[PDB]
Order: structure tokens, then C-alpha cells, then sequence
RNA sequence: UGUCCCAACGUUGGGCCCGGUGAACUGUACAUUCCAGUGCGGAGUCUGGAGACACCCAGGGGGAAGCGAAGACCCUAUGGA
RNA sequence: CGCUCUAAUUGGAUGGAAGUAGGGGUGAAAACUCCUAUGGACCGAUUAGUGACGAAAAUCCUGGCCAUAGUAGCAGCGAUA
RNA sequence: ACCCUCAGAAGGGAGGCGAAAUAGAGCAUGAAAUCAGUUGGCGAUCGAGCGACAGGGCAUACAAGGUCCCUCGACGAAUGACCGACGCGCGAGCGUCCAGUAAGACUCACGGGAAGCCGAUGUUCUGUCGUACGUUUUGAAAAACGAGCCAGGGAGUGUGUCU
């Protein structure tokens, strides 16, 4: 798995990670990209709206065939990745909790750094026509999050 | 409180007029990179030189713009070939005994990278006392 | 609107190509040029064949397109563009520092370039850009 | 016999594959094949005196 | 008698948008092209021009002498059956 | 010029070897060498030998990996639940 | 180990051991292809063998390179004048003299200047040249054949005889 790729001052910082999550790595890059710079609390509200379907996540890189969304500003394609979003909510719940156990005001902290990394694939095989089988795998994702005092 | 290199770091060699002229020429003229053809088009093809052999190779045929082909005509002046840019002739050194016979006016010494700090210290102090410059000196805080 | 032209050229009764060739040369030298009275510029030859050529250019085209100007305005400017490497940075810079005008929006009267004037008293086979545009279907806005 | 203990055969043309002896869909025997024979190996018969 | 004149409207499953799952084919490189020319005589890439702000969605498949298969035709081999 | 191991002669290394990454110098070049970080135990030079000794290619072999793509399929069957 | 978190013997946070956890369990080292984030350069008006050689922008901790810029002056190969004087030509222009002079690449010396400053490196812009590589072929950029990319593997060897 990963290690934190950015330095973090322990006195004004809180950390968290997800390990080998079986979820879309592409949905993860998009989500991380969108919530960085946000407040922990803002991020939580944002992802809940995504899960609810009232807020789209801009898909700027993995957008082939993706329909346009009116709420996406400065871009067109977007979706509502609920699974990856739920995993991020778990990530934030942890971070904010770690933050609190350290004396900070979790929710109010800024997401200084957030990033997903594909750590592997749970390999699978799908039988096909003509007596042949082909790959049918699941991405495994690690993700780091660093909260920092305003 | 600051880093200082050991030895005669500033020392320069004394060269005949003709040698300094040829050293200056080499530095002015230079040479082409002489990297293998198309090394930049394929990652699996490294920079290390290989004679282009293709019957149709544009470089092998000498087409302008496809890079120079290695030839003896590109050789550096005999009198200066191999000299450190400073004009000194290098002498690879592994220990204190290697310093024996070395002309500090004409040669500078390069301590092999494998030599440890304990032996480098001895080599560096006696080289300086022999008037020999050490191209790769230790930097101590003084 | 407002064009700090370092040179204001009068095309009235002048050979379009000979003017264009000079305006090109000058714009590539850094000069900002304005061609005045384009509609009154002229080209030698048999009106019938001349017009056929320009008419052919209008009809040429396809989805990719071949936008050929009909007004004496653009005809002249396109003529100049053909004497400039308009796709290179330098070429486009020069071309963009040249503007052609119908009539004269300036106070000063432009100058007449050497060897570009046509003597109407010793020439009968020639045509006016304005006439060409009228034949092409342009809207005589002059 | 290192590398030769196999009945691997080449399929020949037809499947967009190089003509290399294969067995159980795995290449074998030929020198460019992993697990294949050594083309010109050291030999006992050589007079080293 | 919708085979046709000559096509229309409708029904169900898709298609389209959303959650989840999640391959393959294919890939020398570069690549926004078009008209002509040239070239081993069938060029996105050479030459001259023309056109060309970037990204994305849906479509029917004009081109990549598209992908798929070391041509079955034909000849050649001091080949095979 | 470079690679393996042998021999003689002779050196380096826990005061940090090999390897790797980035960087400096030399050689027309094969390639040599130094610095910094990583690494944490081995490594050379000269001479005479040795050879399962040098790859961009073989629809080459094996493994890994990107685009393809969040795309095709997860509808079609007289059993539509 | 303990504590916080969690649906939780998961995972995460904090913490503990050890020279080292970036030695934490398929765990020595940890290349390339390649992915995430991020830095430098370019960037939504513009053209494609991706470069070589020249030359500019912008970027750069140290180390292992230390040079480079401008005045002037010295030297100065080939080449080599303007102006002016005189003489020709219808004319463009030429001849003689000034003069093989002034000039003239490199190199050096005095004085002055630079430390992102010179080299070098990354990227980008401009100029010149440029339709991969290997093979087949009289002729390959080829609408002839091969390869998605990278790493590792992958082809004159032995005995006998003869020369
Ligand atoms: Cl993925
Ligand atoms: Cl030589
Ligand atoms: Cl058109
Ligand atoms: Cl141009
Ligand atoms: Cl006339
Ligand atoms: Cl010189
Ligand atoms: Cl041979
Ligand atoms: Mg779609
Ligand atoms: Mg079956
Ligand atoms: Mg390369
Ligand atoms: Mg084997
Ligand atoms: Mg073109
Ligand atoms: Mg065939
Ligand atoms: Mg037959
Ligand atoms: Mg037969
Ligand atoms: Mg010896
Ligand atoms: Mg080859
Ligand atoms: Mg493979
Ligand atoms: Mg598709
Ligand atoms: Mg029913
Ligand atoms: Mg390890
Ligand atoms: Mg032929
Ligand atoms: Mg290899
Ligand atoms: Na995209
Ligand atoms: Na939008
Ligand atoms: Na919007
Ligand atoms: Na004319
Ligand atoms: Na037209
Ligand atoms: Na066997
Ligand atoms: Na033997
Ligand atoms: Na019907
Ligand atoms: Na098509
Ligand atoms: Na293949
Ligand atoms: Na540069
Ligand atoms: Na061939
Ligand atoms: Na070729
Ligand atoms: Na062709
Ligand atoms: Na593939
Ligand atoms: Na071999």
C-alpha cells in the first residue's frame, strides 16, 4: 500500500487513509479532485448531496460517453458515484474523529491533501463464447487525507 | 559555521602556451552529443552510441539533420585529450601510496569513490602537503 | 477604427500586385501599412479573362472551404497575404499590421509608391477592383 | 536433453501467432523460449586440455 | 395480400439518463484536415495552397487501400499427400 | 570498449561495498569516472586465461503494464413479475 | 501492549519495539513500462518522424564543471572597401589612385562587469536541414513485411579429418 506522499506537521495536522477499497479508482480521482480545498464538514455535506443525487461530481478525465450535467460549472460531464462517495465519508469520519481526539475542531479543518491510488486488482475471470475466458477484475484503492488547521 | 573544502581547491596547472591554446580550442569547439539514432523515439532504445547499419538509414547516409556519425575527424587535440577542464591531468588515487610520484603542478588527484572517510582524511591531508589538488574534496564545517 | 499607420498608401490607379509586393516587403520590415482607395486599384489585362479567374475562385470550395473575398476590400488584402508567410509568427504579425480600406478614412492623402502607377492615357486594357467586385456580386458599398 | 523433454508443437499459420512450438498454450523447446534448450551450451565432449 | 406505388401510426424489448458490476478487439510514432500535385504508378504525415479556437454528447458507417486470416486463385520448389 | 569466472601481482569497504535514482567531468566512440540520496555487504585494477559474453526487431519467448473504458454484456427465448 | 475511531480480531489515528518498520508479514535491494498528487516550462488562432546543429525566453541549494560579458589595445590567413581625385561609358556602371590600406575568424593583455552568472540541465520560441527504425526490393515515408509499451530471456558451438 501507499504511505503519505506529502509532509504533514503533527501540531496542526490530522491524517487518515482507506486501504485496498474495492471501488472505482476513476470515481475516486474525480471525488478527491473535487473535495480538496474544502472544509471537512463541507466535504461531508457535498458527498451526501452526491449520494442523494442533488450534486454531481465533475468527471473531467474519465468521461467517455458521460452525459452533461447542468450543475457542473466550468465543465460538462458529471455523475453521482455513491459507492466511492460513501467510502470517502468513512475516510472523513475517521479523519475528523482523529482530529477531535487531538483537540482540534475536526469539521472546520481544511482538506490540505487528498488523493487516490490504485494499489491493485482483485483478479477475476469471465467465461466467454467460443470456449474462451477473459479478465473481469476489481480495482483496489488506497487513499490519503490530510486535514489542516485554517 | 560554514562549509569549506579541504586542500588546494583553487590551484591551477601551468601549461605551455600551445597547450592552453589547444585546451581553449577543445572547450570552444566541443562536439555533437553522438547519441544513437532515434534513441528519443523509443524508450527501449538507449542513448549509448551504435553505428547506424540500416541500408536505408537516413543517419547512415549522412542526411543533414539526422545527426553526425562518429568519425576520427572529431577527435580532440592530442596535447589536451583527456585533461580535466582545468587543464590538469587526472590521477586516480586509492590510498596514500598512490600520491607518490604525482606532480602537483601538472597533475591533480581524484580519490576513487570507494575509499572511505577515514582513509580519505589521510589522503587529503598529505596530498595538500605535497602541493597536490584533490578534484573531489571533502567539505568540512569550519 | 483608428490605425496608427506608419505609411498610408494610395491604391488609386495603381497596379495591385506591384503595390501589394511592396506593402508586403514593408510590413515584414516592421512597418504598419494602410492601403487606401482599394476600389480604385487596378490590374492590367483583358477584363473577360481577369474576371473569369476571380469568378472561378469564388465558385471553388467544399465543406473544408475556400473562402474567397468578393469586395475590393478583401481581394486586395488576400493578395497581400499571398506575399507573406502568414502562417508563421512573423508572417502573421506583418499581415496583421496591414489593413486595406475602401476609399480613405484618413485625413492625410496617402502616398503613391514608385513604379505602381498606371497611366490611363496610354492604357486601355485594365480593370478596376471595384468593377471586379461588382461583377462578382458584391454590394457596391462605395 | 535440457529443454527437449516435451512434445510441444507449432500450430503454424492461422491464429495470428508466431510459429513457435507450444504445449498447453505455453512456448517450449526452441532457444528463444523461456524453458527452451540452450542453443550452443558447454559440452562434456570438449577437450579442455 | 404493405413485396411494390409510399409510406404512417401504434405495441413490447433495447437504445438515451442514473446506481452497481465490468471485459475484449486493437495500438511503430505523430496525428484538426481538405483540394491538387508528387512519390514503387492507390498519401492524415512529402510539395503547394486552402481551411483549422479546445473539450464533450448522440448518429449513420465515407476514408485510415479499417479490424480479422503468413492468398484458397496463379506460378515457383529437382515440397507433401 | 564492455560482461562471467580462474590464476599471478596488487588495492578498496560498516569512517559504508554492489545495485538503483538524480546530477558533475572525460573519451570520436564502445564506455570510463566523480558527487548527492538510497542501500547495508561485499567490490575492484593490471597481466595471462576463460566463455550458456553484448539486442530494437524474428506474427520472437515469459512476466508486468497503459490506452481502449467506467465502454460492450448483466434486454431479446411464448416463462415480460 | 494501551487508548481513540468503526458494524468491526478489518482498516485508520495515536503509540510501542529495533541501527533501520520507506525491515510490519509473498516483509533485503526495489529498475522500467505505468498510476495518483505535485513542481518547472508550453498552453483553448493553430500543423504532424517527435529531432540534429545555431541562437533566444523562462526555470535552477550545495556537491562533483568555472567560466562568461563589454571599452580599448596587441596579433591578424584567405579575402578586402566607403569617401575623395582623375579618366571612360548611350546607360546600369567601370578603370586608375587612395590600398593589398581600413577592415578581417581565433588567441592574448590592461581596465571594467555578471554568480542563475558562464557551462550544464528541464521546457519552450526562432533559423537551417529533416516523410522513423529494421527487412524485402532495381526502386520503401510507402497503400510492401514486423512490433501496443517496458523489463528479463533470445542466434558461429563440439568432435574428427583436411588445408
Ligand atoms: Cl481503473
Ligand atoms: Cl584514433
Ligand atoms: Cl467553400
Ligand atoms: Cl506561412
Ligand atoms: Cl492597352
Ligand atoms: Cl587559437
Ligand atoms: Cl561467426
Ligand atoms: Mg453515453
Ligand atoms: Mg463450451
Ligand atoms: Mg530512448
Ligand atoms: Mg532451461
Ligand atoms: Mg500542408
Ligand atoms: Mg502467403
Ligand atoms: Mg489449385
Ligand atoms: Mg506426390
Ligand atoms: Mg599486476
Ligand atoms: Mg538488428
Ligand atoms: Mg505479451
Ligand atoms: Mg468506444
Ligand atoms: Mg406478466
Ligand atoms: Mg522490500
Ligand atoms: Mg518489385
Ligand atoms: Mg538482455
Ligand atoms: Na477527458
Ligand atoms: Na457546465
Ligand atoms: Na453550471
Ligand atoms: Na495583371
Ligand atoms: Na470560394
Ligand atoms: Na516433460
Ligand atoms: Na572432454
Ligand atoms: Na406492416
Ligand atoms: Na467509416
Ligand atoms: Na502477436
Ligand atoms: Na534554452
Ligand atoms: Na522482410
Ligand atoms: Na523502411
Ligand atoms: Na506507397
Ligand atoms: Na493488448
Ligand atoms: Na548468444
Amino acid at each position: 500500500g501507499i504511505s503519505y506522499s506529502v509532509e504533514a506537521d503533527p501540531d496542526t495536522t490530522a491524517k487518515a487513509m482507506l486501504r485496498e477499497r474495492q471501488m472505482s479508482f476513476k470515481h475516486s480521482k474525480a471525488i478527491a479532485r473535487e473535495i480538496k480545498g474544502k472544509t471537512a464538514g463541507e466535504a461531508v455535506d457535498y458527498l451526501e448531496a452526491v449520494i442523494e443525487g442533488d450534486q454531481p461530481v465533475p468527471f473531467k478525465q474519465h468521461n467517455s460517453g458521460v452525459g452533461h450535467k447542468s450543475k457542473v460549472d466550468g465543465w460538462d460531464a458529471g455523475r453521482y458515484p455513491e459507492k466511492a462517495s460513501k467510502a470517502f465519508l468513512d475516510l472523513l469520519e475517521n479523519a475528523v474523529g482523529n482530529a477531535d481526539h487531538q483537540g482540534f475542531d475536526g469539521e472546520a479543518m481544511t482538506i490540505k491533501h487528498v488523493a487516490a491510488h490504485k494499489v491493485g486488482e482483485q483478479q477475476g475471470r469471465k467465461p466467454r463464447a467460443m470456449g474462451r475466458a477473459s479478465a473481469w477484475n476489481s480495482p483496489q484503492v488506497d487513499v490519503e487525507l490530510i486535514l489542516e488547521e485554517p | 559555521t560554514e562549509l569549506q573544502a579541504r586542500g588546494l581547491t583553487e590551484k591551477t596547472p601551468d601549461l605551455s602556451d600551445e597547450d592552453a591554446r589547444l585546451l581553449t580550442q577543445r572547450h570552444r569547439v566541443g562536439k555533437p552529443q553522438f547519441n544513437r539514432q532515434d534513441h528519443h523515439k523509443k524508450k527501449r532504445v538507449s542513448t549509448s552510441w551504435r553505428k547506424p547499419r540500416g541500408q536505408l538509414s537516413k543517419q547512415r547516409r549522412g542526411i543533414k539533420g539526422k545527426g553526425d556519425t562518429v568519425e576520427a575527424g572529431f577527435r580532440s587535440p592530442t596535447a589536451v585529450r583527456g585533461k580535466h577542464p582545468s587543464g590538469f591531468e587526472e590521477v586516480r588515487v586509492h590510498n596514500v601510496d598512490d600520491l607518490e610520484g604525482v606532480d602537483g603542478d601538472t597533475e591533480a588527484v581524484r580519490i576513487a569513490s570507494k575509499v572511505g572517510a577515514r582513509k580519505r582524511e589521510r589522503i587529503e591531508e598529505e596530498a595538500e602537503d605535497a602541493g597536490i589538488r584533490v578534484l573531489n574534496p571533502t567539505y568540512v564545517e569550519v | 477604427a483608428e490605425f496608427d499607420a506608419d505609411v498610408i498608401v494610395d491604391a488609386r490607379d495603381c497596379i495591385m500586385g506591384r503595390v501589394a509586393s511592396q506593402v508586403a516587403e514593408q510590413a515584414l520590415d516592421g512597418e504598419t501599412v494602410a492601403v487606401v482607395n482599394a476600389e480604385r486599384a487596378v490590374i492590367t489585362g483583358r477584363e473577360e479573362q481577369i474576371v473569369e479567374k476571380y469568378e472561378k475562385r469564388v465558385d471553388i470550395g467544399n465543406d473544408n472551404g475556400y473562402f474567397y473575398p468578393k469586395r475590393p476590400d478583401g481581394i486586395f488584402k488576400r493578395t497581400i497575404r499571398g506575399m507573406l508567410p502568414h502562417k508563421k509568427q512573423r508572417g502573421r504579425e506583418a499581415f496583421e499590421s496591414v489593413r486595406v480600406y475602401l476609399g480613405n478614412p484618413y485625413d492625410e492623402d496617402g502616398e503613391v509608391l514608385d513604379g505602381t502607377s498606371l497611366d490611363r492615357l496610354s492604357n486601355i486594357k485594365f480593370v478596376t477592383l471595384g468593377e471586379i467586385s461588382e461583377t462578382l456580386g458584391a454590394n457596391k458599398t462605395w | 536433453y535440457a529443454g527437449l523433454r516435451t512434445p510441444a508443437e507449432s500450430f503454424g499459420s492461422g491464429r495470428g501467432q508466431a510459429h513457435v512450438p507450444k504445449l498447453d498454450g505455453r512456448a517450449r523447446r526452441v532457444p528463444q523460449a523461456v524453458k527452451g534448450r540452450s542453443a550452443h551450451p558447454p559440452k562434456t565432449e570438449k577437450d579442455r586440455s
